[PDB]
């Protein structure tokens, strides 16, 4: 059509990747640091049973 | 056209991928400290056995 | 070597009839489309033409039109062709689904070309390829059966 709706296709489109990036990057951060607690929990675990 | 747009988009597309590089590297390294931490207090667990049975 | 040379004749004709792009066939080996700005995206590759039935140069302004939010592409682009209307549209993969859309939601199927510069290379001299093998064919051939 017309390029007259630049409001909501020149920069909704970037918003909407850019949303969607930093959604999956917080997502990506948030799991990996509850693995990584759970990582820990069991290395701890396995330790200390070894040590006793 | 709109050039402009195209930057932003890729810029803001890079700038989320090093975020997301940082942030899994920075769960990594909690990780490895977590892991260095338990294995401390194992060994200080096992040293005060080993003080325990001294004292025994 | 007479069924040679007619393969590689047929290889030649096959490589000569694909229309210069504004068409089913691209221009890929001549065109400005590996080139143009649509090559990456944010997270994706834009690629698109099309062979409007309104006017040459509408898939570059289409792009411009309400389709940038169908898919999270915008670029400049030199494609147009008086006798097939020619243009190039952009869209990109991070909204797969509605950039098929965009490209179906027209008068023009969805018609796009690999824009990856080894690619295009390698299709542009494809031609030159099969040409070569004509040639070859001619020369050693012809000598051949003249012997």
């Amino acid at each position: 059509l017309t390029p007259n709706q630049v409001n909501d296709e020149l920069n909704k489109m970037q918003a909407f990747i850019r949303k969607e990036a930093e959604e999956k990057a917080k997502e990506i951060q948030l799991k990996a640091d509850q693995e990584y607690e759970i990582e820990k929990t069991n290395i701890v675990r396995n330790e200390t049973n070894n040590i006793d | 056209s709109q050039k402009n747009g195209i930057a932003t988009l890729l810029q803001a597309e890079k700038e989320a991928h090093e975020i997301v590089s940082k942030a899994r590297k920075y769960r990594q390294d909690k990780l490895k400290q977590a892991k260095t931490d338990a294995a401390k207090e194992i060994d200080s667990y096992k040293i005060q056995k080993d003080k325990e049975l001294k004292e025994f | 070597t007479y069924a040679n040379y007619n393969s590689a004749k047929t290889n030649l004709a096959a490589a000569e009839r694909k229309k210069t792009g504004d068409l089913s066939v691209r221009s890929l080996h001549d065109i400005v489309k590996p080139e143009d700005f649509v090559l990456n995206s944010e997270h994706l590759t834009t690629v698109l033409v099309a062979v409007p039935k309104s006017l040459k140069s509408d898939f570059e302004k289409s792009y411009e039109t309400l389709s940038k939010n169908v898919v999270p592409a915008s670029a400049s682009v030199i494609a147009e062709d008086a006798e097939y209307v020619l243009f190039n549209v952009h869209l990109f993969k991070k909204n797969v689904q509605e950039f098929t859309t965009a490209a179906r939601e027209k008068k023009f199927i969805p018609r796009e070309f690999n824009y990856s510069e080894e690619l295009i290379d390698q299709l542009k001299k494809e031609h030159d390829s099969a040409a070569s093998l004509e040639q070859s064919l001619r020369v050693q051939l012809v000598r051949l059966a003249k012997t």
